[PDB]
RNA sequence: UGGCCGUUUUCGUUGU
């Protein structure tokens, strides 16, 4: 209900396709080319078009709206450009993968080593599993010394002997054995030379070793045009307020550029091999580090301030990672914290809440005919008042005021509306403590309004919480919807939760004064 | 909303109010979608009521879908490391 | 917003420059491949009406549509009143008069005999009863998609077309 | 198939005990009198003493209890323990039964034998947990119910219904619907996360704790340590 | 070429609209909706069969909406222009960049290159057309153009007629 | 082929707890957003406790689809399943 | 309205006489914060003393 | 664990996930199919036709 | 602009000592040039919305750098109620 | 005359 119309069929997602990106698909996707290593203009404010912060990229700002989908903040999910390496470069985490790519295949003929002839390898073919089959595969042909340019009948191939690929850090180094024996003269496998030679890769050797011709082709592992991602991803900080620093990603996007740029242009100028190889690791280094600051075995890259830079590697792994940061939990809405404290006078399902939450908390109601009178009630209650109300919902999804609405009377409600009244004392709310141990650690209890500014629970069931009163605290939820009102009340209400599944046995029980006493 | 309070209302199994508790009172975000290539490529401008796919030249196979935004942050940050997860609203086999 | 039968469709590696929409060159699109699938899924191959099958089909539908709204108890542009809206009914009213100013043929009678008669390519025969000639030479001269097929028999189809053909 | 906390610590009388305390507690016999059921508990003390198309009745049962004796005391327990958790508690059912028609003094049973052990057999093929007719499915329901089963014929023996327990017609009829029903409803239901909540109730006692002992040997365990210490 | 097609298109309903007969309220919906619609995969949509026996099977609650949503499916009659038709035409106007041959729902647009050079058109004459050796090109005269030329802009295609190939014009 | 036709029907017909819970909210929502109600209502002003009176007495027209783990899927009435 | 963020106290009500500023006048239910306790209480206009020129004025400043 | 190594691989080997599982949706923010979202809601309208004659939808 | 309250501050900015005040409101008013009328930005202190009582004792002296350094020392009393701690 | 904007990253101390 919050978005605005949109004429797009609404639906659910089925299947998630994993496979890398073709480059001509890069470019396709890609609305702008990034050239310029400045992001500002002339510190005339406008940004300099064709740079990192390019206006065609997303709109940053409350003010401006992005000129491509042509909408704000709000709604454009910003977009992609892409950007040429004048080198094609690898890619830091496929660096086992590639290498084993290429143990498994020819150098010249670039083909796999070895045929369906032998009945080991056919029969690995009939592996379903990718990763597997590729083992497998990878398994036989790690001993094959030589590429055979006939049958074990001319097979396509080369016939020179395959080089042992051992891996140097950050470059790979193949040593020949060139045909008792000759002076062996390895050299550094260049991304261009493996982008060749993966480029002509069979369907047929692709499927059998695992990959896929439609979304997983070899040599898109091979890193040759990089997409920016929008400032979306990577906004940027306002140490205070008026003053502004750079993300670190655009800081290393910015330097990957002015490499690329350099490398340009030592052939139009005297390129004494040794300028170009150095140029060339250090351009590889940057957009390694972009991509990953914590490659085993090499120092890693930082600021100014010489703190290590944030890769995406770094934004997604960890405990604060987008997935066990943001994903599998978040910060949420509609929620409150206290201490809690004793109350023999309380049901089990109900719990002391403090005025003001239920003031500042507050559940939409959709307005029908057995409502209306005590609906226009909470409404001229004002929203300071408890019971109250805080906002007017019309069916158009506006939401109305009541703080700075001077006019609260000659409001007329209507049926569909919503008012998030506040909440009133027999509503159902969750309940919890942490850690979260055992399920009897969360349950959905029911409202009390009360003065004070704690909460309060029957002193039973702080077992289920093992929770007591020396100063622990206590966390709250409230629901938004009915569906869920319902299921909180159906499903994990106090009462349902007396016996444990753990040990089939009570679980809450008669405790302290009323136990001693009792006796 | 830490893993295990995820993990209890799993277990109480309550699906559909820790699906709002992480869609509506977090980033309810919506996008859209190509049939096609199943990306969000797809550039709309709503109030002009207009659709396309650039790679795929696709205006009539268009979806949207409603995701969390740490969701859709997390793809863009994937595919600018090479890595093109791609949405289809239908299953094969 | 609308849908048809055919799903999954992703992108391939392999595109295909038979998508282009070509009568002559029977390249159709993918979306009317030579065998489609109904909404039970059954055997359910393509089907193409002629102009005359499809006006009565159409002229059916509308009437028997008028008597469930009335519900109890025919002119090219009374029967244009049926559909709601000014654009539905002015399309309806067009086709409705494309219909009758090019369906070759009228009455129940001479459609079911036609039918009977004609009734390989399922689009081929379709588009031979909607395309009319005068002899073989101006079927051979306007039709690219027949041209050797060693099995022509045209003459004689043609004959009983004109044969059948309403007097004016 | 049920749910965990559907289950309480019964005993299963038919395990413990001697061959002569079980003959003395289970056996009967129509033909000697000297050893059969008393005849100030029933109104039909004459219609049995020695007829013969009950005692085949009371033998059949009688033997399904003897195999049922031998099976769970050579294959299930074997040690001889005979408390375990079992779905639907009993002794509850009956005393409630008790109570609620006031089954006390030594009122007589008008109650046939023949519909008891009719009852008893029927009940046993009326437990559902899988519902359709292939055979597989009907011999995982054998399956499944045979302890429970085993319990019910432990305690709903002709002569502990008619001694110790001394119900009519009507309390045997709620007995056996409230077994149903209570079973029925204690099942395990469709859409359970299982699997979590058996994760947190194995990790919650951990919690709370010459060879090795303790956390460090759970630990060993969860990882599959090669060598052990 | 007309064809009959199975067409579905999912409708929506809000359940202050739960009552008896939901089936026969979605079936006038979709009557009202899909008529009279021209689009790049199927094309302009004319008519429906058996309007008043639509199976709309059993409908889905949307979670957290409240919302009905029912698969109408059904089977209809909807036409479309391909490439490489030869048809006859209708028109109905003249213009000097192309005579405007409106050949059943859509307007057929007639290249000024692609015209007969025979073919000339008189403003002086009532009604105004062209008249030539054979031929005449008037407002309810059968004429016979192929189309060439298939834009589709996904809510009113464009076709593109040709009279500069053999048998092409009035009979 | 999804479906499965009554009369052969298998799972079971008692009402689970989580289809209460489900049943109970979805119809609620329709009820507190202008939707019929099948039963009477004398004081329970409550959405809720209306959809929970309407089940008690088995008025509730919404229609179980089950899914097994194939994929199949059977069609169960709210009328039929047995309430406990 | 003019007649924001001023000094005001109570003359009638269970605060009779207690120092207090306008926070907040939506309408006709003037909402004004007391210095003695750490709250801020609604009270109607009439109720009230509005500091002026000379001496207190009640609601008519 | 080790989800950026999981991800490349799942690139690498055109992996494909069919959203069976809880987390899925979960990430997706969707009714994974578990408890309450273990089934689907079919509204009828066989027994709706019990309604009163005069309850037809506007 | 803030959404709270300045009336309190000073003529020149500053609020006076004994003076309540309440959360969500200004005690520091400072005013930042906008680099190129209507070229100032709000860059006030505002009291922790959480927190109320009076005014005590400004302080306004210069910085080692010899710019206008400020100090608001707040303060109110703590009543014990329903929720405190203590400990023997 | 609506409409309406307050940092990050570290480290520390504590709390249950
Ligand atoms: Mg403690
Ligand atoms: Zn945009
Ligand atoms: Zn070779
Ligand atoms: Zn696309």
């Amino acid at each position: 209900s919050q978005f605005p119309y949109s004429s797009a069929p609404l639906r659910s997602v089925k299947e998630v396709q994993f496979g890398l990106l073709s480059p001509e698909e890069i470019r396709a996707i890609s609305v702008v080319k990034i050239e310029y290593p400045e992001i500002m203009d002339e510190s005339r404010q406008r940004p300099r078009e064709g740079g990192l912060n390019d206006p065609k990229l997303g709109s940053i700002d409350r003010n401006f709206k992005c000129q491509t989908c042509g909408e704000g903040m709000a709604e454009c999910p910003g977009h992609f450009g892409h950007m040429e390496l004048a080198k094609p470069v690898f890619h830091i985490g496929f660096i086992p993968k590639i290498k084993k790519v290429c143990e498994c295949i020819c150098m010249n003929c670039g083909k796999l080593l070895l045929d369906e002839t032998n009945p080991t390898m056919a029969q690995a073919i009939r592996i379903r599993d990718p990763k597997k089959r590729f083992n497998a595969v990878w398994q036989l042909c790690k001993t094959k010394m030589v590429c055979e340019a006939d049958a074990p009948v001319s097979r396509g191939g080369c016939g020179n002997t395959q080089p042992v690929v051992r891996k140097d850090g950050m470059k790979l180094w193949g040593t020949w054995k060139k045909s008792r024996d000759a002076q062996p003269e390895r050299k550094l496998l260049t991304p261009g030379e493996i982008l060749n030679v993966f480029k002509h890769i069979s369907p047929e050797d692709c499927f059998r070793l695992g990959f896929n011709e439609d979304y997983a082709r070899p040599e898109w592992m091979i890193i040759t045009v990089l997409p920016v991602p929008p400032p979306q991803v990577r906004p940027s900080i306002a140490m205070d307020e008026t003053t502004q620093g750079q993300d670190d990603l655009t800081h290393k996007l910015s330097d990957i550029l002015k490499a690329n740029i350099n490398v340009q242009k030592l052939e139009m100028d005297g390129s004494p091999q040794h300028i170009i190889n150095e140029v060339e690791q250090l351009l590889q280094f940057h957009v390694a580090t972009y991509m990953d600051n914590d490659i085993a075995g090499q120092p890693q890259a930082l600021q100014k301030s010489g703190r290590p830079v944030k890769a995406i590697r770094a934004r997604l792994k960890g405990k604060e990672g987008r997935l066990r940061g943001n994903l599998m939990g978040k910060r949420v809405d509609f929620s409150a914290r206290t201490v809690i404290s004793g109350d023999p006078n309380l049901e089990l399902d109900q719990v002391g809440v403090p005025i003001s939450i239920a003031k500042t908390l507050s559940y939409p109601e959709t307005v029908t005919q057995y409502n209306i009178h005590r609906l226009t009630e909470y409404v001229r209650n004002g929203p300071n008042e408890h019971p109250g109300a805080k906002y007017v919902i019309r069916d158009n999804g506006d939401r109305i005021d009541l703080r700075y609405h001077k006019r609260a009377g000659d409001i007329v409600l209507q049926y569909g509306w919503k008012v998030e009244r506040h909440l009133m004392d027999d509503d159902p709310v969750l309940f919890n403590r942490q850690p979260s141990l055992h399920k009897m650690s969360m349950m959905a209890h029911r409202v009390k309004v009360m003065p004070y500014s704690t909460f309060r629970l029957n002193l039973s069931v702080t077992s289920p919480y093992n929770a007591d009163f020396d100063g622990d605290e206590m966390n709250l939820h409230v629901p938004q919807s009915e569906e869920t009102r319902a299921e909180l009340s159906q499903l994990c209400a106090v009462p349902l939760q007396i016996v444990s599944p753990q040990s089939n046995k009570p679980v809450m029980g008669i405790v302290q004064d009323t136990l001693c006493g009792v006796r | 909303f830490g893993e295990m309070e995820r993990d209890c209302m799993i277990a109480h199994g309550a699906a559909g109010f820790l699906k709002e508790r992480l869609m509506e009172a977090s980033d309810a975000f919506r996008v859209h979608v190509c049939g096609i290539c199943g990306l969000m490529s797809v550039i709309a401008n709503l109030k002009k009521n207009q659709f396309e796919c650039r790679s795929c030249k696709n205006k009539t196979n268009i979806y949207q879908l409603h995701i969390p935004y740490a969701a859709k942050l997390l793809f863009q940050e994937l595919m600018a490391m090479n890595i093109a997860p791609r949405l289809y609203t239908e299953r094969s086999g | 917003v609308s849908t048809s039968t055919v799903g999954a469709r992703r992108r391939r590696a392999k595109q295909q420059v038979d998508d282009e929409e070509n009568a002559t060159l029977l390249r159709l699109g993918p979306e009317f491949a030579l065998k489609q699938y109904d909404h039970d899924g059954n055997e359910h191959d393509l089907i193409a009406l002629s102009l005359s099958e499809s006006r009565l089909l159409i002229r059916e539908a509308l009437k028997a549509r008028s008597r469930a709204r009335n519900g109890g108890v025919i002119d090219d542009d009374e029967l244009a009143k049926v559909t709601s809206g000014a654009v539905a009914n002015g399309v309806v009213k067009k086709t409705l008069d494309y219909l009758n100013t090019f369906a070759r043929f009228k009455d129940e009678e001479t459609c079911t005999a036609v039918d009977q008669l004609l009734h390989l390519h399922p689009f081929e025969i379709a588009q031979l009863s909607s395309l009319g000639c005068e002899d073989v030479d101006e079927a051979i001269t306007l039709i690219p998609s027949l041209a050797a097929k060693k099995e022509v028999n045209l003459q004689r189809i043609l004959d009983e077309l004109n044969r059948l053909e309403d007097p004016y | 198939g049920l749910d965990g906390t559907q289950v309480e610590r019964q005993t299963i009388d038919t395990i413990p005990g001697s061959d002569k305390a079980f003959h003395k507690r289970y056996y009967v016999d129509l033909m000697d009198e000297k050893n059969s059921i008393k005849p100030d508990v029933i109104e039909y003390a004459a219609d049995i003493l020695g007829d013969v198309e009950l005692q085949k009745e009371l033998n059949s049962e009688y033997e399904q209890l003897v195999s049922d004796r031998k099976f769970l005391r050579e294959i299930v327990f074997v040690n001889g323990d005979h408390n375990w958790p079992l779905p639907v508690n009993l002794r509850r059912i009956i005393q409630n039964a008790q109570q609620i028609f006031h089954l006390d003094r030594a009122k007589a049973s008008d109650l046939t034998i023949p519909e008891i052990i009719h009852g008893v057999r029927d009940l046993c093929k009326k437990l559902f947990v899988l519902r359709g007719e292939n055979e597989l499915i009907k011999e995982a329901q054998q399956n499944a119910t045979s302890l429970f089963q085993c319990l019910v014929r432990a305690r709903l023996a002709t002569r502990r219904i008619l001694e110790e327990f001394r119900l009519n017609r009507d309390a045997f009829e709620w007995v056996l619907g409230t077994i149903e029903a209570q079973f029925q409803r204690s099942l395990v239901h469709p859409g359970e996360m299982v699997g979590v909540i058996a994760a947190q109730s194995i990790g919650e006692p951990a919690t709370q704790m010459n060879v090795t002992l303790g956390v460090p040997r759970l630990k060993e365990i969860l990882n599959v340590a090669k060598n052990i210490k | 070429m007309f064809f009959l097609k199975d067409l579905s298109l999912i409708l929506t309903l809000h359940p202050s609209y739960f009552g008896p007969q939901m089936n026969q309220y979605l079936r006038e919906k979709l009557l009202t909706d899909v008529e009279g619609t021209c689009t790049g995969q199927f094309g302009y949509i004319v008519t429906v069969l058996d309007g008043m026996n639509i199976d709309v099977g059993k409908g889905r609650i949307i979670p957290g909406s409240g919302s009905a949503e029912f698969e109408v499916k059904y089977r209809a009659v909807v036409w479309k222009p391909f490439k490489g038709e030869v048809v006859d035409a209708i028109v109905s106007n003249v213009s000097p960049i192309g005579f405007f041959a409106d050949v059943g729902p859509l307007n057929v647009f007639v290249s000024t290159r692609l015209i007969p050079d025979n073919l000339v058109y008189n403003p002086s004459n009532s009604p105004p057309a062209y008249m030539s050796n054979d031929e005449l090109i008037t407002k309810g005269s059968k004429v016979r153009l192929k189309v060439v030329g298939t834009r589709t802009d996904v809510n009113e295609i464009y076709a593109i007629g040709s009279i500069k190939e053999d048998f092409l014009g009035a009979i | 082929e999804l479906a499965i036709l009554k009369e052969e029907r298998t799972t079971t017909p008692y009402l689970t707890k989580y289809e209460r819970a489900r049943i109970l909210g979805t119809r609620a929502l329709q009820i507190s957003m202008n939707a019929p109600v099948l039963v009477d209502i004398e004081g329970e002003t409550d959405p809720l406790q209306i959809a929970m009176k309407e089940l008690s007495q088995r008025k509730i027209p919404l229609v179980i689809r089950r899914y097994l783990p194939d994929g199949s899927y059977e069609d169960w009435g709210c009328d039929e399943l047995i309430v406990d | 309205d003019p007649t924001l963020n001023k000094t005001v106290k109570i003359r009638q009500g269970g605060y009779k006489g207690k120092i207090g500023i306008v926070k907040e006048a939506n309408g006709d239910r003037f909402r004004v914060e007391l210095h003695n306790p750490n709250k801020t209480i609604p009270i109607p206009c009439s109720f009230l003393l509005i500091e002026s020129t000379h001496g207190w004025v009640p609601y008519e400043d | 664990e080790e989800t950026v190594e999981i991800l490349f691989e799942a690139g690498a080997a055109a992996e494909l996930d069919d959203c069976r599982g809880v987390s899925e949706n979960v990430m997706l923010g969707q009714l994974a199919p578990m408890g309450t979202g273990a089934f689907d809601v079919m509204i009828d309208e066989k027994l709706l036709t019990s309604l009163p004659a005069d309850y037809a939808p506007t | 602009l803030k959404h709270g309250t300045y009336e309190k501050l000073d003529e020149d900015g500053l609020i006076a000592p004994g003076v309540r005040v309440s959360g969500d409101d200004i005690i520091i008013g400072k005013t930042t040039p906008i680099p190129p009328y209507h070229t100032k930005r709000d860059a006030s202190t505002p009291l922790r919305s959480t927190e109320n009582g009076i005014v005590d004792q400004v302080l306004l002296t210069t910085n080692q750098e010899g710019l206008k350094f400020v100090k608001v020392r707040m303060r109110t009393t703590k009543v014990p109620q329903i929720g405190d701690k203590f400990a023997s």
